[PDB]
């Protein structure tokens, strides 16, 4: 259909108090056929630091390991480490390079940084433009549905056994909305303490 | 001393304010064969010498055939002759692409110099060592012009080139009003009894090395070659 | 800077010191043979060793190309790997263009053509390394040629090159005019031989390498050189004794 | 102490050096006679242990020109391909024969690259230290020319060129004749060949070739070397 | 003259001079029979390898080993005895090691 | 020419294993007006004199501190054009590079651009490298300051350092001296006394020049309140 | 002429070699000690620490020791100066290697990447050279642990363990008896190079502030970096000084034993 | 036309490969086939353009070798295929069109086979099976009901059997049948076509 609708997708993130939680499908497909209902489009970098990207597959490969390049020589010559911040700025910057061209993507970035123990998240446009998230965050050509959830669903004051409620949830209504059958998800709840993961029970064809 | 300094710099300037390539380019000229060039003025010959290394060899050519109306005789190395003479042909192809014009030779001839100039006023460019006796008819007439690797750039009536080239020039003075502005037979006599002057004088006259070549009013570029001079003779 | 400056010089009498200068740092380098047979093509190679702290995963002198094809040289280390590159693609744009391997000379031909070309270039100079080439084709025909930094390239039957050469060049020359017969057993025997001249004892000294055809390339065992030095030494006694012995 | 000196004689020193490194290297022999040139070579040998049988000094540029060259052997090889192309590349445009003169013409332009100065473009430093014999068939004859590393050309019908040229020369003269059989002619080859060796005398180290127009340019085989052998 | 090729051509003039002679450097087997004639002098024991300080040495000249030897003796002198031992050859061949080198490698060609 | 000249250095290896154009800039170094620097942990000082030489100037015209960033300000001995010139590409460089990015500058970064365009023209020709040393004076967080860089293309962390004319002097006078916990006050009463006694042509509130790195980093002095510490002790 | 300025620079001579590569050899030998022991568990590496004062901060342990990847660290002999120029483009190949391959960079071909440089600019180039060399203490996942080192010669070898800065050839030595063929652990280790690095030293005193010691072992991950800390340094070197205190005890009452002087 | 199918046994790795030899719009001739072997340890198929595939595919043999001998090393398969896939990636975006899709079927020396299916769009994956072309259609039923993981070694050859009946009942394409290949640890073989 679109330049990243092939394989569609959809990314969720929703934060608590005291930990956030990000949220994702997996499927990869090659046009509306289901050859596999996995693949990952979220990577972290540090344990703590999670980046969900959302553009078509092949160009969420390239991007994800150029980041890992910058990122490395940076932590490298500066010696000491990234902050979650300074990961959004750098995905800013290529961002802005791929406007141009093809390669358009959507990434999300959550975390919580604990050498400083507060939550973090940001969206961030497939026109470079930085916009920082607060609450819930949305990814996905389902946006406009998705959006409609999150703002009914929240309630201010979260702990990670009603977060974990909320997006599963979530993430329930949101595999009906596929018309490429992206079927599979994962969830990553994460405390500056633990990180859970959890693969969901969900529909099957 | 310091002659390797004076080579070690072509932006050379002495206390006498002398450039010594100048000076070696000119022996250079002197090393060469012997041509000489003579015209009325209504007709333009030259008698050039073409020889031989040895027995068992050909006399090689020292008369190009530049166009089918200029020409030229070389004295000096045939190597870096050839180079020019690319840059002179085309130079007129475009003339008769763009214009359909011959062009004068005397505005050729001092656009080629230019060029050359330039490279002397700064780093690279050994001398090219090669005088030439440049001929043409033109539209007021036949020309002659002497160009030099030194770049001077003179129209004579007649000149030399070849070791004891002042010999010669002293008969063309002396022979010079005789010239007038006829008879083909006579100019060649002359050179002939000239061209004797340039050489030792105790090698006698042969067929095989002389070359007459001629341009006139009704005439164009033509070479008489060995014996076919004799006719002529 | 661009820096096409010449950093070569040009011959003040018809010699090119820089290359005279080339042969010399030949000479002070290792010492090689190479021995064509008829289903074998020997490559001994000189080593000094009186390290037992160094491995040896290191890198020999005879360098692995194409899977019938070895080069054994002389000069720095460095400067062998950079032709040893420039042959390991070429072999391959032969292998795509002609489907097939290509000729040992042809190979040969290409190295030569930069190390001329960089004297006759402005702006460089070789290496300067001298190299034996040797290897097979399909043919069981072995090819030994001979590469060298004066820009030429040439055929052998025999030959020996680096450091005491003289000396081992006319015991080879001695060794070889009497056979007309392959002798694998013996040519390798005779190489050690050769060599044992240059190391002063000691096949702790001595590597030899061995191609035959039918892609067996190897390098000896402690023990099979061993046991050829044994078989040297009972020999010669032996036969000390029985020339005296027979009076005939 | 530039290179790119014109010399103060304003005779360019490299040039003169060259000659010097060509007396170093072998002798070869060019008779071109009424019809026919032969080209005669030392290809030479020195220990048992070498394959000449792999070397050789004298190529065929074409079917109908060829050359002998003598001096430092790795520029000649640089030399030739450039040649060799040049020739091929008319008849891919006009399909038609090249003159053995023009062909050396193209080659003596190149020859002129030396420096890097302002009188000569750059690529090399210094020039091509060999000198040719340069044959040819076409419809002015059988010709020979003498590619003079000077890069310059001059005709010819007999040249020796080589360590031993300055006898050669005068030997070639008394032997030389504007008319003489070109079997004949061989044999008279053979005899200034032998005079200058110190080497023996084998088919193994001497190569000859002659061009006729009943056969194109053939290279003469061993066991035709042998028969001229035993004829002197 | 240490090297010669500083010298001067000029200097040489064939025609006088046509011999230039060179001695090698040290070669392994040499270093063996030098050293055999200077233990001769010595005192020489039965705890002796011969081959094993040669062995040990590389790159020396007869100087130093005529130096080790001298070294060695001086030490055993101080003991007041003349029987030599292993102990006396190894602090000898170490202090001349010692001061000749703190170059690095240009070895491993092959 | 116009890419000719000299391609490599007029610096070269000597058998010695010295760079003898680098030798002579620690001699271009040694003329330099005294310069001190005092790290008092929680805030920097560095300090310097002007020397004055002309009744005939202005205002205080040019001065021998100029501030890189908002955070990083430098101070030197050695060439003063060349000082000017190297402040100049610096801090093009750290205002691009760090507003790419939001982040506020690391000081090493600093120091390894620095050293790099000082050691370009160590292995290139045509160019000689300049002659002046460099001390990086910033403050940030609680991270560590103070910092020295040569001619050479060196770093080194300090605590305190001096440059200037009898430098070797002056370091002897400041070891001694400098220990333990002292205050943003007390380390510029310090310096002043180090300074004059590396020499004293004379001392006014317009022969000293002194900035600091405390709150907020940066912060220029005003005459003023560098005399009333004069006064504060002599 | 068009260029004369120059001295006639970085060409060959009689000598036959190249003049400003032997220069540079001499250099490499005065800066300080680093050594390198490899085992069949782990790899040691210890260097010895230049001029420290009290006006000198350390900002990180790593001030010979660097990192070039995640399983990689070196130990650089030559000036501050070249070396962090150098240092940069070796890290970089690493990354490029990495964004292709998907998995890291062999250790040779890292090593193969610094001598082609080099090579370069002895044929020609118009930059001068330069001269660094490396200790490489590096781990493979089908090859095991690797040590190498590398010079600015074009040479580059394997060891066991090597050692280079000064007094190169007695260290050599010393190393050479002192170790096993294989059976080699980190604890013996640890004694190895203290043993060795004290006699090379000219300070009497051995303190913990004076070296730099660390090892890379495995465990998790590639490897588990390990950089030792200065007490656990010093401890080793205490306990490392009784050892000696203890052997020429023992030496000096089998001297009393045999019968005294 | 254009299909490929693969199935991974735990012990080999069958699959069917197009074939032609004189295909224009007739048949009269099949026998050639769109793969080269990559090496012995690693085969690659292929369909797309016609002559893109062969431009493609040389270019990718000729580096693996070089880095084969250099090493003195073999790279995994995987490692081959991102490589392969980071190559396709590139080109997508110029102007030159090579956008065709390949089949890497690899066998591990210790980590035992792994068989991956590049697309178009550029996009590597690993499947037990899959398919690709008008092939796949048919195929893939079959596959998903009879396969059942790691299956024996006897089971796959009775299974490929089927496809071929299938593809003759139903009838599609005009050309007969397909060219099946066995990679495995003792190299390639070959599984004769009726």
């Amino acid at each position: 259909m679109s330049i990243m609708s092939y394989n569609g997708g959809a990314v969720m993130a929703m934060k608590g108090k005291n930990c956030v939680a990000i949220a994702a499908d997996r499927r990869f497909g090659i046009q509306a056929q289901m050859v596999t209902t996995d693949f990952q489009k979220i990577f972290p970098m540090g344990d703590r630091l999670y980046i969900g990207l959302a553009g078509l597959a092949t160009d969420v490969q390239t991007v994800a390991q150029r980041l890992k390049f910058r990122l490395n020589l940076y932590e490298l010559k500066e010696g000491r480490q990234i902050k979650p911040y300074t990961l959004m700025s750098m995905v800013a910057n290529l961002l802005y390079e791929k406007r141009f061209g093809p390669y358009y993507t959507e990434p999300v970035i959550a975390g919580l940084d604990p050498k400083t123990f507060k939550p973090f998240i940001c969206s961030l446009d497939l026109i470079g433009c930085p916009m920082v998230t607060d609450d819930f965050v949305v990814s996905g050509t389902c946006a406009e549905q998705m959006y409609g959830m999150c703002e009914s669903l929240w309630e201010p004051n979260m702990d990670p056994d009603h977060l974990f409620e909320t997006i599963s949830q979530a993430m329930l209504n949101a595999v009906d909305r596929d018309a490429v059958s992206g079927m599979g998800v994962i969830v990553h709840i994460i405390e500056k303490d633990k990180i859970t993961t959890r693969t969901l029970k969900a529909r099957m064809d | 001393m310091f002659r390797n300094q004076y080579d070690n710099d072509v932006t050379v300037w002495s206390p006498q304010g002398r450039i010594h390539q100048i000076e070696y380019a000119m022996e250079a000229v002197k090393q060469g064969s012997a041509t000489v060039g003579l015209k009325s003025k209504t007709h333009a010959v030259l008698v050039a010498l073409k020889r031989a290394q040895s027995e068992l060899a050909a006399h090689q050519k020292k008369i190009l055939h530049v166009d089918n109306h200029i020409g030229i005789s070389i004295a000096g190395l045939t190597a870096d002759a050839r180079l020019l003479c690319n840059f002179m042909r085309q130079e007129c192809l475009d003339s008769r692409f763009v214009f359909d014009r011959p062009l004068p030779v005397s505005r050729l001839v001092s656009l080629i110099g230019s060029k050359t100039q330039i490279p002397t006023q700064r780093y690279g460019r050994r001398p090219y060592g090669v005088g030439l006796l440049i001929a043409g008819y033109d539209d007021m007439g036949p020309h002659i012009f002497q160009t030099c690797p030194s770049a001077n750039y003179f129209d004579c009536r007649a000149m030399s080139i070849g070791a004891r080239s002042q010999s010669a020039r002293t008969y063309l003075e002396r022979h010079m009003s005789e010239f007038m502005e006829c008879n083909l037979n006579e100019l060649v006599k002359h050179g002939l009894r000239a061209l004797r002057e340039t050489l030792p004088a105790e090698q006698d006259l042969t067929t095989k090395n002389v070359s007459i070549g001629i341009v006139g009013k009704d005439l164009e570029f033509t070479i008489y070659d060995d014996d076919d001079v004799s006719p002529f003779l | 800077m661009s820096y096409d400056r010449a950093i070569t010089v040009f011959s003040p009498d018809g010699h090119l010191f820089q290359v005279e200068y080339a042969q010399e740092a030949v000479k002070k380098g290792s010492t090689a043979v190479g021995v064509r047979g008829r289903d074998i093509v020997v490559l001994g190679v000189e080593k000094k060793s009186v390290a037992k702290l160094q491995d040896e995963r290191t890198v020999r002198k005879i360098c692995a190309l194409d899977d019938n094809v070895c080069m054994a040289f002389a000069g720095l280390t460095a400067d062998a790997r950079i032709v040893i590159n420039r042959a390991r693609v070429e072999c391959q744009s032969h292998r795509l263009t002609v489907e097939d391997p290509v000729t040992v000379e042809y190979i040969t031909r290409y190295i030569a053509s930069l190390k001329q070309r960089y004297t006759q270039s402005n702006g460089r100079r070789p290496f300067g390394i001298s190299a034996l080439i040797v290897g097979f084709d399909f043919d069981g025909t072995p090819r030994l040629y001979q590469t060298d930094p004066s820009g030429t390239y040439h055929a052998w039957k025999a030959n020996a090159i680096g450091r005491g050469a003289k000396s081992v060049r006319e015991f080879l020359e001695k060794n070889y005019t009497d056979e007309a017969i392959e002798t694998d057993d013996l040519t390798i025997k005779l190489v050690i031989k050769a060599l044992l001249e240059v190391v002063q004892s000691g096949g702790k000294n001595i590597e030899l390498a061995v191609m035959r055809r039918d892609q067996s390339l190897k390098i000896l065992n402690p023990e099979e050189i061993e046991k050829y030095v044994a078989e040297i030494e009972k020999e010669k006694e032996e036969n000390e004794k029985k020339k005296q012995k027979k009076a005939s | 102490r530039g290179v790119n000196t014109f010399s103060p004689e304003g005779r360019l020193f490299q040039v003169e050096y060259a000659i010097e490194a060509i007396k170093l290297g072998s002798t070869a022999i060019g008779i071109q006679t009424s019809e026919g040139v032969c080209l005669a070579v030392e290809k030479r040998i020195t220990s048992p242990l070498m394959e000449p049988s792999s070397i050789e000094k004298i190529v065929e540029i074409d079917a109908h020109i060829g050359c002998a060259m003598s001096g430092l052997i790795a520029d000649a090889k640089t030399l030739i391909d450039k040649a060799r192309v040049e020739t091929q590349n008319h008849w891919f445009t006009y399909n038609e024969t090249m003159t053995v003169e023009s062909v050396t013409q193209a080659v003596s332009n190149l020859a002129l690259q030396f420096g890097e100065e302002d009188a000569d473009p750059g690529a090399m430093s210094r020039p091509f230290g060999v000198a040719l014999l340069f044959g040819g068939v076409d419809e002015k004859g059988p010709q020979l020319f003498h590619m003079d590393p000077s890069g310059t050309f001059v005709q010819c019908d007999a040249r020796a060129i080589g360590s031993a040229s300055e006898g050669a020369q005068s030997s070639l003269q008394e032997v030389y004749h504007k008319s003489m059989t070109l079997k004949e002619a061989i044999k008279s080859s053979l005899i200034i060949l032998k005079q200058v060796m110190e080497e023996k005398l084998n088919a193994t180290n001497i190569e000859l070739a002659t061009v006729q127009p009943g056969q194109n340019f053939h290279m003469f085989t061993k066991e035709e070397l042998e028969e001229v052998i035993k004829d002197i | 003259t240490n090297r010669i090729e500083t010298l001067d051509p000029a200097l040489i003039r064939p025609g006088r001079i046509d011999r230039k002679i060179e001695f090698p450097l040290p070669d392994e087997k040499t270093k063996k029979r030098i050293f055999q004639i200077h233990t001769s002098r010595m005192t020489l024991a039965d705890d002796v390898t011969l081959d094993d300080l040669i062995m040990a040495k590389d790159d020396l000249s007869g100087a130093d080993i005529k130096a080790i030897c001298t070294e060695a003796g001086l030490m055993a002198l101080r003991e007041r005895r003349m029987k030599v031992t292993n102990e006396d050859f190894k602090k000898s061949k170490e202090n001349v090691l010692y001061k000749k080198q703190e170059g690095t490698p240009e070895g491993l060609y092959l | 020419m116009a890419e000719r000249g000299y391609s490599f250095s007029l610096t070269t290896f000597s058998p010695s294993g010295k760079l003898v154009q680098i030798e002579y800039a620690l001699a271009a170094v040694a003329g330099g007006a005294p310069s001190v620097g005092i790290k008092a942990a929680n805030g920097v000082v560095l300090a310097t004199e002007k020397k004055q030489k002309s009744i005939l100037y202005d205002e205080r015209s040019v001065h021998k501190v100029e501030p890189i960033t908002k955070h990083i300000g430098l101070v030197y001995s050695g060439m003063g054009p060349d000082y000017r010139v190297l402040v100049h590409r610096a801090r093009k460089l750290a205002q691009q590079y760090y507003l790419v990015y939001q982040e506020p500058i690391p000081t090493a970064q600093l120091v390894q651009r620095v050293a790099s365009v000082m050691q370009e023209y160590t292995q290139s020709g045509g160019v000689r490298p300049f002659g002046v040393s460099l001390l990086i004076c910033g403050w940030n967080e609680g991270r560590p300051y103070l910092f020295q860089s040569d001619p050479s293309g060196a770093y080194f962390a300090w605590k305190a350092t001096a440059m200037g004319k009898n430098y070797v002097n002056g370091k002897t006078f400041l070891e001694k001296r400098y220990n333990e916990d002292l205050e943003l006050e007390d380390a510029i009463h310090t310096a002043i006394l180090t300074l004059k006694e590396s020499f004293e042509g004379q001392m006014t509130e317009d022969n000293i020049e002194v900035g600091i790195c405390n709150e907020a980093g940066f912060r220029r002095l005003t005459p003023t309140e560098v005399k009333d510490y004069l006064a504060a002790i002599a | 002429m068009s260029r004369r300025y120059d001295s006639r620079t970085t060409i060959f001579s009689p000598e036959g070699r190249l003049y400003q590569v032997e220069y540079a050899m001499e250099a490499i030998g005065h800066a300080g000690t680093c050594l390198g022991i490899l085992a069949n568990d782990g790899v040691l590496l210890a260097a010895e620490r230049r001029n420290i004062h009290k006006l000198l901060d350390e900002v990180f342990f790593s001030e010979k020791i660097y990192k070039l990847n995640e399983d990689m660290a070196c130990s650089v002999a030559g000036i501050t100066s070249d070396a962090n120029v150098l240092t940069n483009e070796l890290r970089l190949i690493a990354q490029r290697y990495l964004l292709q391959y998907q998995e890291p960079i062999p250790c040779e071909q890292l090593v193969t990447a610094l001598c082609d440089i080099k090579q370069a600019y002895t044929q020609f180039g118009g930059k001068r050279p330069f001269g660094v060399s490396l200790l490489y203490i590096g781990w493979d996942k089908h090859y095991g642990f690797q040590l190498y080192q590398s010079d600015p010669s074009g040479n580059y070898g394997g060891w066991k363990a090597t050692c280079i800065g000064n007094n190169s050839a007695a260290a050599v030595s010393m190393l050479k008896q002192d170790y096993k063929e294989g059976e080699m652990t980190l604890k013996s280790a640890l004694a190895l190079a203290i043993k060795v690095l004290n006699k090379t030293m000219d300070v009497s005193k051995l303190s913990a502030e004076k070296v730099e010691i660390a090892t890379l072992t495995r465990e998790n991950g590639k490897t588990v970096i390990r950089v030792l800390k200065q007490k656990e340094v010093e401890q080793l070197i205490k306990k490392h000084e009784e050892e000696e205190a203890k052997a020429e005890r023992e030496k000096k009452e089998k001297e009393q034993k045999e019968k005294d002087k | 036309m254009e299909y490929l199918i693969g199935i991974q046994g735990p012990d080999y790795v069958l699959v069917a490969s197009d074939r032609v030899a004189a295909s224009n719009i007739v048949q009269m001739k099949d026998d050639h086939d769109k793969m080269f072997k990559m090496s012995e340890k690693i085969l690659l198929l292929c369909v797309g353009e016609a002559g893109d595939t062969v431009q493609f595919a040389e270019y990718i043999q000729k580096n693996v070798q070089l880095y084969k001998m250099r090493n003195g090393y073999e790279l995994s398969p995987t490692a081959a295929a991102n490589f392969t896939r980071r190559n396709l990636a590139d080109c997508l975006r110029s102007r030159t069109p090579y956008h065709v899709n390949l089949l890497l079927a690899g066998y591990d020396e210790h980590e035992g086979p792994a068989l991956y299916y590049m697309d178009y769009l550029a996009a590597l994956a690993k499947a037990p099976f899959a398919a690709h072309g008008y092939g796949a259609f048919l195929t893939l039923s079959i596959l998903d009901r009879y396969y059942t993981p790691t299956i024996s070694r006897e089971r796959a050859v009775e299974l490929l059997r089927k496809c071929l009946e299938e593809l003759q009942k139903r009838f599609i394409l005009n050309l007969p049948t397909f060219s099946v290949r066995i990679i495995d640890k003792n190299g390639i073989h070959d599984l004769d076509n009726i």
